[PDB]
């Protein structure tokens, strides 16, 4: 409850000083970011320990820095920890600060707030002087212009347009395409300037910020000039402007800020940007596990068995080292255990989560960085935003799309028209459902509607003043012949009743629509066409465009250009179109043919398909009923194309039965009975006996390849559920033209009725909230299952079965509401072939995504723009946004940025695919590299009592996971490919490992373990075993048997024989990493060879010059670098012969010539592709 | 504009292989791969079986021999001769009390008497073998100053108090003089006098020479440097205290540079079989006859079971006789000849196309 004072001074509720208002509202800033720079390194920091390795390391610190176990120099092994520490939180506020360069673009953009003062303010003329959008405070006067986003919540004062009237676009907050009408308040109606909103004081009494868009409730309270008294005026939801809506075909419009910052609806439907720790990032904790197991079991054996020799007697301990103590020990395996954990402590490599981050940032850098994901048309590459999870895109089985400025691009089309039953139109809009069939070689019909049109615009050359060019002309139909007029006679006028016919259809369409006219500053002799609906915008161009261009419009009725002569045809009533309606309808006059008379009138009403075919006339003896099958038949073959049908109708009147319609046309309206139904049915009585004269259809034009994309994605396992703001009708005509619904579907529409929610009451018996359980059982016998779901997680099938589920979204509402209705909601819309959800709700398509990602076990997409889209963006686990001309909140707050849709299809099935096998080979590669080298530490042990002394020089364990095989692996993170990016293209199926989860299983993780412990028996004890007979292996007697130099023969098979097994787990051998997998093998004989030529070796003084030279070492070398990589190198050949994998066959066509034949960066999802 | 620089790099189309297992390739690797290890470790298998060698363990000499030339035990010496692979003629040895010692725990001279039925070729390394003694727990291998072994009069706090290595246990002694080779290494120095020649028996003027240079790498004296403390700032180790009975005066300071013995020594062996290079003759065969090493016993093993012993031998480029190399080099080739079997014969009755076991298209 807020009371929102303007032009006086606040009660005496402002008790709160320093600082007059108690209240304190946000500041008009969006934040869109992760951190806030306040509490970056607080949550930063938790954010890197919740990894828990990051806890191990950390205890290890703490540990080491006592003296009890002897650990050399305890603040210099800090210094890796806190390193990584930095470097990781560098890159995350690099990364964050480009979320903070969008919020400046929208913090400044340049509003227009009143220079009048506020007492609303914090501590810490009057002109609409320009003012930026963080500037915007509540309590501020705002005028909004033409064309211009709104900066907050403002309840409407004042329009230019006389009466108060606005329009807003409402795409952003909704899928609605057509503008809604904004009133503003007749209290404050005659307010205009600068000058008399000064003058002007009142206060508003509101509620709370409450996050429902279609609901607002207020008061305006004024005290009234020369009357002393309160007069109250209520506030709904139409005297409202909210912060996603943009003004459009109004100069001005003035109003209140009510509501800034996070107090907006837009705001209050979504949330703080999360994290996003990915999936394989998640379940890497467990791996850490498996290695927090493996370390404890070896420092207990090691425990153990050091106090055992402790309590020996016959022991060389006891004469020459000087502990002659025979007691002092009993079980001291509480001391040698911690000392074995300090030895064994890399087990558990510190360049785990610094390794991972350099390839998820460097992942994120290639998906920035390429051309076919960049849109030349805004300038705007791919950008990602979260820079960690490129893995999550190869794992995706569920997108979550919404339709408008999504999956459509606002733009309409008038492309098909019936005139008394002869189609008249000429598309080829979706035609290429048989691609099973027939090829895609209908190229040279996209070349044969061109023809045609440019045919027609050379044919229809009769004295037009706008018909432009073929620029505004989207009509191609070479069928627009006035036949046999001006070839026989002058006159004519005999036969051709279908050219009287198109002639009338197209008046019809020039006069009935609510369409204005405003003259276009650039060309001003062209003026263009201000509707509300962008229907009626196309249905008149189109008229423009054959002939019949409205020009104008006067107070006696419109100025029609009927093909040169601006004949003036009186309007005499308007019937608007309404939700409740599906209907507008126009009364026109028909002019006098006899002198002395008043004419007739003519009702022309237009409206949907299914509500005027039952307003037609059943008393006719002209072609009344026998046209109505062939119309009808058009305009099921136009929905199932995927165009919105429009039925055209008329009735010629009398002028007397019309003046008795208008005398009871004036009852209905000198009355305020429009809330009350008298109104409209003077209107149903009009409009029951009508002559069809034909239908329309609109193309709601999609994006470029949005067909081409799902078909794809559809052929990768991914499920489309189409997520949808706007009507039930326009999602199933967008569903038809995306190819979702296919014609031969069964729609199982849920299609509640009553007007209750399930929220009081009504326990023990129902009767009218029953239904929607009721047939989520009857669509469960078709569906022959009830409610197991612990069978469906197995499945991951697409299915087979031709349903497709409507939910109308205030059935969604009861659909999401208790456990079991989930349960039978989502088993239903798992069977299913298509989603549709209408009418939703920003809440509830964040509702749909979690419902599907917590029942089920899977990974959603969830891409949209517009601010109904954001919460369903930050619920997901990946969030794509769409970029458009305009700046985005969906965008701002995603995870990639898009600028089309049907680049998703590159950005899923190429960059995903591979950054999930990039990562879900490196990371068992990662644990395998460590634990050949740390487990030779322990085999040590048995040959020294595990006393813990160490095998290794102390410059190999710092430059083992630092130089020698570091690289190798973070090169096969960044650029390993399975295949190439066209074939991950050409076949989507490549994509079902990750939906499957078979290439990053816990199982796969324990091989690799297996893998690394069966090699450090080779990295060790084949060194051993040619020193254990006589410790001679020099070839000159002199000793090699220094225990550091027996770590080099180890260090130097163990970095071989890993980074050749990391080079024989790379698919794509190409010469980057091949040179820098060379140049790991030979850093290792470089460093010793430098190290070991330095008298600060100190033990170790000639060791490269003594054991390179020595032939035992090379004959070590090869023999171990073989038994380990042997029995690996034989299971994947016994793999790749007898049970391949599909990306194994894949590459097996791919070597023989299968694909040889696409263009490099071939994308099928192209209008402008070539030939294949 | 903001379009992204198409380099071939950034587009991640640099140039590649793509290798693809096949068998026509990979069964062809593994035939190399076995052909070449079963030729390496048959070769390493013929030079290795030619390397002679002797083995004498000595630590039981004070009781179980008398001042008699009695028979070793077989279960103290080893003869390996490829020559003569039926050679049993064992050692003899003596031993002589030496009661001026008053050691009375190893004492005295113990004479071996061995028999080499082959001559070893001009290099003749003589080692000595130490079993059970740990030189490789984590207190002892790091017992030593580094400041000392580079030449340097380093002070009490630089081989006391230094980070990782340091003389810790023995530091300094009594009254304060810091021990110069100190910590555990130094002072557990092995004591037994190898004589400079080997006596042939029942010859002379035939006596084959040993020497104790040539014993250490010569590079190692860039490292071992001659120390610069007086004799009043340092002491012999504790239990050097008998071979220096009088402390060090200004002629008897050891220079750890010349000194080789001590070089290979402060180099501890990595496991438990210890064995270390302690006489050499580069210049001459040693002919085929009956020789007498006469060892000074200095060097108690028997307060902890262990062995101590000799080992000479003429190794190899190897090094030593030890059969592992050429054995496990035929077992990579008998395994990856025997896969490349496998593989092939579950080829030829197996077996699939290399076009169409996709699970997409069934
Ligand atoms: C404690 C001591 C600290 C000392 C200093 C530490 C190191 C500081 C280094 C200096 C800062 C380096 C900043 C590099 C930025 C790279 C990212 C980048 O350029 O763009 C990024 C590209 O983002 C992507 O989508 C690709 C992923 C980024 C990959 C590279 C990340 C590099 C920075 C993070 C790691 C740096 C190393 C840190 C070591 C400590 C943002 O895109 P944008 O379109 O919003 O950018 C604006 C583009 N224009 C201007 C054309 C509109
Ligand atoms: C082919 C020639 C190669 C030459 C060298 C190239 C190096 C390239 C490195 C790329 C990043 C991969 C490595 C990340 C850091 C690994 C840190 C590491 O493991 O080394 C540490 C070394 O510790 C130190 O004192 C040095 C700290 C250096 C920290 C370096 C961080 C590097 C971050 C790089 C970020 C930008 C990357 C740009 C693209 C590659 C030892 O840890 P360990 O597990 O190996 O051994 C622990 C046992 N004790 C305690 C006894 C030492
Ligand atoms: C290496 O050689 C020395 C002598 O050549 C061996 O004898 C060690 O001799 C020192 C001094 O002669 C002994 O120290 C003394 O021990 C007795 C009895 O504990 C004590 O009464 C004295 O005050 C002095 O501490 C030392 O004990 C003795 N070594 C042993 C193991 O008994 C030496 O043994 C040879 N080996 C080593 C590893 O140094
Ligand atoms: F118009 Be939207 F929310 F893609
Ligand atoms: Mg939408």
């Amino acid at each position: 409850l807020r009371t929102v004072y303007y032009n006086m001074p606040l009660p005496k509720d402002m008790i709160d000083e320093e600082g007059n208002p108690i209240m304190q509202y946000p500041r008009n800033k969006i934040r869109t970011t992760k951190y806030t720079p306040l509490t970056f390194l607080p949550k930063n920091i938790l954010f890197q320990f919740h990894n828990f390795a990051n806890v191990y390391f950390l205890v290890l610190i703490i540990l080491g820095a006592f003296q009890i176990f002897g650990v050399t120099n305890p603040g210099l092994s800090a210094v890796p920890l806190v390193v990584i520490v930095i470097i990781t939180a560098i890159k995350d506020a690099i990364e964050d600060s480009r979320r903070t360069v969008l919020d400046l673009e929208v913090n400044n953009t340049k509003t227009h707030i009143l220079e009048g003062v506020e007492n609303e303010n914090v501590s810490t003329d009057c002109k609409f002087a320009k003012n930026y959008w963080k500037g915007v405070k509540v309590g501020d006067i705002v005028r909004i212009h033409n064309n211009d986003e709104i900066p907050a919540d403002i309840i409407l004062l004042s329009t230019s347009d006389t009466d108060g009237a606005c329009y807003v676009e409402t795409k952003n907050l909704d899928g609605e395409t057509n503008l809604k009408v904004r009133q503003s308040l007749k209290c404050t109606n005659t307010i205009r300037t600068s000058k008399d909103i000064a003058r002007t004081k009142f206060w508003i009494e509101s509620e709370g910020p409450h996050s429902n868009l279609y609901t607002y409730q207020g008061n305006m309270k004024w005290r009234n000039l020369a009357d002393g008294e309160i007069r109250n005026e209520p506030i709904t939801i139409n005297n409202v402007l909210l912060r996603g809506c943009t003004l459009r075909n109004t100069k001005w419009a003035m109003g209140v800020v009510m509501f800034t910052g996070g107090d907006t609806k837009i705001m209050l439907n979504s949330g703080i940007t999360p994290t996003k720790k990915s999936r394989i990032s998640r379940e890497l904790n467990f791996s850490v596990v498996i290695n927090f197991v493996l370390l404890f079991i070896l420092c207990f054996v090691s425990g153990i068995a050091n106090g055992v020799y402790y309590d020996k007697k016959g022991r060389s301990r006891f004469s020459y080292e000087f502990g002659t103590i025979a007691g002092s020990a009993a079980t001291n395996g509480f001391v040698s255990f911690w000392v074995a954990v300090i030895l064994y402590q890399s087990l558990v490599p510190i360049s785990l989560y610094i390794s991972v981050e350099i390839i998820k940032t460097a992942q994120a850098a290639f998906i920035y960085g390429d051309v076919l994901l960049y849109n030349a048309k805004l300038d705007y590459p791919c950008t990602p935003k979260s820079w960690n999870i490129s893995d999550d895109l190869g794992q995706v089985e569920y997108i979550f799309s919404d339709k408008t400025g999504t999956l459509t691009q606002n733009v309409m089309e008038f492309k098909k028209c019936t005139i008394n039953g002869v189609s008249y139109g000429r598309a080829y809009t979706e035609a290429l459902a048989g691609l099973r069939k027939r090829q895609g070689i209908d190229v040279e019909t996209e070349g044969r509607r061109e023809k045609a049109e440019i045919a027609k615009d050379r044919d229809t050359m009769i004295d037009e003043l706008r018909a432009l060019s073929g620029n505004s002309q989207f009509y191609p139909e070479e069928v627009t012949f006035v036949s046999k007029e001006f070839v026989r006679d002058l006159k004519g006028a005999s036969g051709e009743v279908q050219q009287r016919c198109c002639e009338h259809f197209m008046l019809a369409l020039a006069l009935c629509h609510s369409v204005l006219v405003e003259a276009n500053p650039d060309n001003p002799k062209k003026l263009d066409l201000k509707a509300q609906s962008p229907d009626e915008a196309a249905l008149v161009a189109t008229a423009r465009d054959v002939g019949f261009s409205f020009v104008g419009k006067t107070k006696k009725g419109l100025i029609i250009e009927m093909q040169g002569i601006q004949k003036e045809f009186e309007i005499l009533n308007i019937l608007e179109f309404n939700s409740s309606r599906k209907r507008m309808s126009c009364i026109v006059k028909i002019p006098g043919l006899n002198p002395g008379d008043e004419p007739r009138a003519l009702l022309i009403c237009k409206g949907a398909d299914s509500i005027i075919y039952s307003r037609l006339s059943r008393q006719s003896g002209s072609n009344s009923e026998a046209i109505l099958e062939k119309t009808a038949l058009h305009l099921e073959q136009y929905a199932t194309e995927g165009l919105r049908t429009l039925c055209i109708a008329q009735r010629e009147l009398s002028w007397s039965e019309y003046e008795k319609w208008n005398e009871k046309y004036d009852i209905a309206a000198a009355s305020l009975a429009n809330r009350e139904d008298e109104l409209e049915v003077v209107a149903d009585s009009i409009e029951r006996e009508l002559i069809l004269l034909g239908g329309t259809a609109i193309e709601d034009r999609l994006q470029d390849g949005v067909p081409d994309c799902i078909e794809l994605l559809a052929e990768a396992g991914i499920k489309l559920w189409v997520l949808t703001g706007d009507k039930v009708e326009t999602a199933i005509n967008i569903g038809f033209s995306c190819n979702l619904l296919n014609n031969e579907m069964e729609l199982l529409v849920i299609k509640t009725t009553g007007d209750d929610v399930k929220e009081f009451g009504s326990e023990p018996s129902e009767i009218v909230d029953a239904l929607l359980s009721k047939y989520l059982k009857e669509y469960f016998n078709l569906t022959g299952s009830e409610e197991e779901i612990f069978e469906a997680k197995k499945d991951h099938e697409f299915p087979k079965g031709n349903y497709a589920i409507v939910i109308d979204g205030d059935a969604l509402k009861l659909a999401l509401y208790g456990e079991d209705i989930r349960r039978k909601f989502l088993l239903l819309c798992k069977n299913c072939r298509a989603v549709l959800c209408c009418r939703v709700s920003p809440s509830q398509k964040a509702a749909v995504v979690k419902l599907v990602k917590d029942s089920l076990d899977v990974m959603t997409l969830a891409i949209g723009d517009g601010s109904n889209d954001v919460a369903m963006i930050q619920s997901a686990d990946v969030g794509i946004g769409i970029a458009g001309e305009e700046g985005r909140q969906a965008v701002m707050c995603s995870d990639y940025a898009i600028g089309q849709f049907r680049y998703l299809a590159r950005l899923v099935l190429v960059h995903g695919r591979w950054s999930y096998k990039r990562l879900a080979e490196m990371i068992p590669e990662f644990f395998y590299k460590n634990m050949i080298f740390a487990l030779a530490l322990f085999w040590y042990g048995i040959y020294n009592d595990f006393d813990g002394s160490y095998l290794y020089e102390y410059t190999y364990m710092m430059f083992y996971n630092l130089a020698f095989t570091s690289l190798p692996v973070i090169f096969l993170g960044i650029l390993d490919q399975d295949v190439n990016d066209t074939i991950s293209l050409v076949v989507p199926q490549l994509y079902r490992v990750g939906i499957l989860r078979k290439e990053w299983n816990q199982r796969k993780f324990l091989w690799y373990m297996l893998d690394g412990l069966y090699q450090s028996i080779i990295c060790f004890f084949f060194p051993y075993l040619v020193y254990h007979k006589n410790m001679i292996v020099t070839s000159n007697g002199l000793g090699l048997d220094h225990r550091y130099f027996v770590g080099v023969y180890v260090t130097t098979i163990a970095v071989i024989s890993c980074n050749t097994y990391v080079l024989l787990h790379q698919y794509r051998w190409d010469w980057f990493s091949g040179l820098f997998i060379a140049l790991s093998c030979l850093v290792v004989f470089a460093w010793t060879g430098i190290w070991s030529s330095a008298i600060a070796s100190r033990e170790f003084f000639k060791a490269a010059a003594r054991i390179y030279g020595a032939p035992s070492f090379w004959a070590v070398f090869f023999v171990a670098v073989l038994f380990c990589l042997l029995p690996r190198f034989t299971y994947d050949s016994f793999q790749k012969f007898f049970y391949p994998t599909d990306v194994e066959i894949v590459r097996e066509m791919w070597q023989h010539g299968h694909f040889d034949h696409y263009p490099p960066g071939y994308d099928p999802t192209d209008p402008n592709r070539p030939k294949v | 504009n903001r379009r992204p620089k198409e380099d071939a790099f950034t587009q991640q189309r640099l140039a590649a292989i793509n290798p693809v297992l096949t068998p026509r390739t990979v069964l062809p690797l593994y035939l190399l791969i076995a052909v070449v290890f079963v030729i390496v470790g048959g070769c390493i298998l013929a030079q290795n079986s030619k390397v002679d060698e002797v083995t004498i363990y000595y630590q039981d000499c004070m009781t179980n021999a008398t001042s008699s030339w009695s028979d070793i035990p077989s279960e103290h010496w080893q003869f390996v001769f490829h020559k003569y692979k039926t050679y049993n003629t064992a050692p003899q040895w003596r031993f002589v009390d030496d009661e001026s010692d008053d050691f009375t725990k190893q004492r005295g001279t113990c004479q071996i008497r061995f028999t080499t039925p082959s001559d070893m070729k001009n290099n003749v390394y003589l080692n000595y073998v130490l079993e059970k003694f740990a030189a490789n727990h984590r207190r002892y291998v790091l017992s030593f100053s580094e400041d000392q072994i580079r030449g340097e009069d380093a002070s009490y706090e630089t081989v006391h108090d230094a980070t990782g290595i340091n003389c810790k246990p023995l530091s300094k002694n009594a009254d304060g003089k810091i021990y110069y080779p100190c910590g555990l290494i130094a002072n557990s120095m092995f004591n037994d006098t190898f004589p400079l020649q080997l006596t042939n028996v029942g010859d002379t003027s035939n006596n084959y020479s040993l020497t104790n240079k040539g014993i250490n790498w010569e590079s190692d004296k860039k490292r071992y440097k001659k120390t610069k403390y007086n004799y009043t700032q340092i002491a012999p180790p504790p239990y050097w205290e008998k071979m220096y009975p009088d402390g060090y005066n200004e002629t008897n300071i050891p220079d750890i540079q010349d000194w080789e013995e001590f070089q290979n020594w402060m180099r501890p062996g990595a496991f438990d079989k210890i064995t270390k290079l302690i006489r050499i003759n580069k210049n001459d065969t040693l002919p085929a006859g009956e020789y007498q090493l006469d060892i000074g016993l200095h060097w108690p093993v028997l307060e902890f079971n262990g062995k101590k012993g000799i080992y000479l031998t003429h190794g190899s480029h190897l090094g030593g006789r030890n059969p592992f190399l050429g054995i496990v080099y035929l077992i990579g080739g008998c395994i990856c000849a025997a896969m490349a079997l496998i593989l092939l014969t579950f080829w030829l009755f197996g077996g699939r196309k290399i076009a169409d076991a996709s699970s997409l298209s069934w």
